């Protein structure tokens, strides 16, 4: 029946005209990778000293 | 030995500091002037090629004995030679390299060198035949054209052609602090 279908479909954040979810991590990716960049070097900094 | 077409530029480059071109070398009781700048630019070239460099230094080099002698030999050519980690253990003695820890002369497999050729004026960069020509002709004018002035000129001159050379050798083979040496390479492994 239609509203007791077994198979429940999830998506985090909707769009329209879209059939899939994306991620909420994706909305913060960017920050998230400057922020990697940015801590990678200083580690690898560390090991030079 | 033989005449070689740019060794001719370079000992008339060193007369270009005092006096006049000379032709061709190619006699040993001969124009004087143009042997004995022949002979100053061989004594900077066997030392400008003593200081090491990283196109000079042929690593991993190996060196086979005489089969019938047992007796691996040093030469003049063999400039100067370390082994390939550290405590290097090998030394001329005689003419024949020799071990200062194994305490022996002879022996029976090859031997693995970090090794400096002695090449020619030619088989080097330009960079390090500009710098040769100007320090063979600063010795030039110091020993036989004592002049002031062109040697305070050929000072400053010398100065700039070793900045100009430590710059090539900074730029053949980019040496990375952190992904190319042997410490700290494993050190950022993840």
């Amino acid at each position: 029946p239609k509203e007791a279908c077994p198979y429940i479909p999830i998506r985090m954040v909707r769009l329209d005209g879209e059939s899939y979810g994306r991620s909420y991590i994706e909305e913060y990716l960017g920050d998230l990778r400057s922020l990697e960049n940015l801590q990678e070097a200083i580690v690898k900094m560390s090991m030079i000293s | 030995n033989v005449e070689t077409a740019a060794e001719l530029s370079a000992v008339n480059d060193i007369l270009a500091s005092i006096g006049e071109p000379p032709v061709s070398t190619l006699e040993g009781d001969a124009n004087a002037d143009a042997a004995n700048a022949r002979r100053i630019l061989n004594k900077i070239n066997r030392q400008i090629q003593s200081r090491g460099w990283t196109f000079n230094i042929e690593e991993g080099i190996t060196l086979l004995p005489d089969v019938y002698s047992n007796l691996i030999v040093y030469s003049d050519d063999y400039l100067s030679l370390m082994s390939t980690s550290g405590q290097s253990i090998y030394v001329n003695r005689g003419g024949y390299v020799y071990d200062r820890t194994s305490q022996s002369d002879r022996f029976d497999s090859g031997i693995t060198v970090n090794i400096i050729r002695l090449r020619d004026y030619d088989e080097m960069p330009e960079c390090f035949r500009y710098w040769i020509v100007t320090k063979a002709s600063r010795q030039f004018n110091n020993r036989f054209f004592g002049a002031p002035e062109v040697e305070g000129v050929l000072q400053e001159e010398e100065d700039e052609a070793r900045r100009l050379c430590m710059e090539y050798e900074m730029d053949y083979g980019g040496y990375n602090m952190l992904d190319g040496d042997a410490f700290t390479s494993g050190l950022l492994t993840r």
